């Protein structure tokens, strides 16, 4: 499961890179 | 650069050395059976006296004849740790505090009486030396001095010996 | 001892570990607060499971090799990696086809087979075969000069070396007495100190 | 001196957690004790003790059985 | 004072929870 564990790690890291720069990009400019 | 390879030279190291104590305390912590370790009967354990050791035996029984008259230095060192019986002897060594450490007495009884002691704290140890044999034992020419001879000859052979050893000397693993 | 690193398959991890910290980077580049929150939070987890992996590791060992009895379980059905030899045509052939439960083992003991006890010990540096089954004093000598294999495993079959007589012989009794006497004085155990057993090993 | 203490004091704390860390993980994989009486040969089931103290309806099919084996 | 009581204490608790999820892992294995 180390694996799995692994890219599950990997993708909400990922999701909540995104989301932050999303939301930097909106409160920049607000 | 320098202080980069530095860096990493350290933290590598730091991440090594805790893999390898971790893995040296899973091997120490996985497993553990030393006891003591007696080799035969030659060894200098007891053949070299070390400031007053037990051993001790059961007095003038079977197997002490033995060392009675074939390494005739040591008697007196028997002399003091001879308790009469056998099974008070070999409770006689568990019941700690230490009173004996060792112990000469024939196999048969001794491999009996480690065998209902789940405790396990015991344990048959080296390889044999000498040897005996046990038997009836029969008036001066009694009429029935071969009927038996022939009739236990034809049980042994037959296999009845076995049903017995197995009824008896169960081996149970504690 | 500890070697098997690279077997473990920790080129893997160290390689995801190396893009996962190549993509930290590079968003922390392009909010970096959290980023590098994550980033210390995956470092830990890992550590964290990387130790319990090396312990796990640790643990298993392929423990209980060699041999413990006849009737232990590996010598009831042989692969192909325990093709232990008698040495055909001895007693010990005849003594296994006599013996009817032992059938099913006497059949592999019918596949490579051997005509000395020579080649046979030679074949056990060979590094072939992984047994042998033959009787116990040649055994305890042959291991003790070529110090290269030690005995092992328990007795079975019981038996003993007497001396013959023929039936109703005039010595058929003082012979027994002389041979008693001795053999509780100390005897045979000084002549087998002295010839069976030797200390180059 | 303060900084060799300093990072000698830490390396020690550093091993002291290690330790601990791996008895802890090695306590927690022991633990197993279950292992509840199998049958007519057991250890358990085979000497006597304080802990272990198990009876039989008096006069009764059982214990007049249980009687004969001398074994 | 307070502060640095604080992070103690916090630091001392993540140690324990670390160290306890590292043995589950292994007695999971």
């Amino acid at each position: 499961m180390g694996i799995k564990h692994f890219s599950g790690l990997f993708v909400l890291l990922c999701i909540g890179f995104g989301l932050s720069i999303l939301t930097t990009i909106g409160e920049h400019i607000v | 650069w320098t202080g980069r390879f530095l860096m990493n030279l350290w933290a590598i190291f730091c991440m090594f050395c805790l893999s390898t104590y971790t893995a040296n305390l899973a091997a120490v912590m996985v497993g553990e059976k030393i006891y003591e370790e007696l080799s035969g009967i030659h060894d200098p354990k007891l053949h070299h006296p070390s400031q007053g050791f037990r051993f001790g035996t059961v007095r003038e029984s079977s197997a002490e004849d033995y060392v009675r008259q074939s390494f005739p230095e040591m008697h007196e060192y028997m002399r003091r740790y001879n308790v009469p019986a056998t099974p008070d002897g070999v409770e006689y060594l568990k019941n700690d505090p230490e009173k004996l450490d060792a112990f000469i007495m024939d196999k048969a009884l001794l491999d009996y009486e480690v065998s209902i002691d789940a405790d396990c704290k015991l344990l048959t140890v080296g390889k044999p030396f000498a040897i005996e044999g046990y038997g009836i034992g029969l008036p001066p020419n009694s009429p029935l001095t071969a009927n038996i001879s022939e009739l236990i000859s034809q049980y042994k052979s037959h296999g009845f010996m076995d049903m017995l050893h197995d009824k008896w000397y169960r081996v149970v693993p504690c | 001892t500890l070697d098997s690193f690279m077997q473990p398959f920790q080129s893997t991890l160290w390689l995801l570990v190396g893009l996962s910290v190549h993509v930290v980077a590079v968003m922390l580049y392009l909010s970096a607060r959290i980023l590098g929150m994550v980033w210390a939070g995956f470092a830990m987890i890992i550590v964290a499971s990387y130790t319990a992996n090396l312990a796990a590791f640790l643990v298993v060992d392929r423990p209980e090799e060699r041999i413990t009895g006849i009737n232990d379980p590996r010598l009831r059905n042989p692969s192909d990696k325990f093709i232990y030899a008698t040495v055909k045509q001895s007693s010990v052939d005849i003594y296994f086809r006599r013996q009817v439960e032992l059938s099913t083992m006497y059949r592999h003991m019918e596949k490579h087979n051997y005509e000395s006890a020579a080649e046979a010990i030679q074949a056990v540096r060979d590094n072939k075969l992984h047994a042998f089954i033959w009787d116990s004093a040649v055994l305890e000598f042959e291991a003790s000069q070529k110090c290269d294999l030690v005995t092992t495993g328990e007795l079975f079959f019981r038996s003993g070396f007497g001396i013959g007589m023929r039936k109703d012989s005039p010595w058929k009794q003082n012979v027994s007495l002389s041979i008693l006497k001795s053999h509780e004085n100390g005897f045979m155990e000084d002549l087998d100190k002295t010839w069976v057993r030797y200390q180059e090993c």
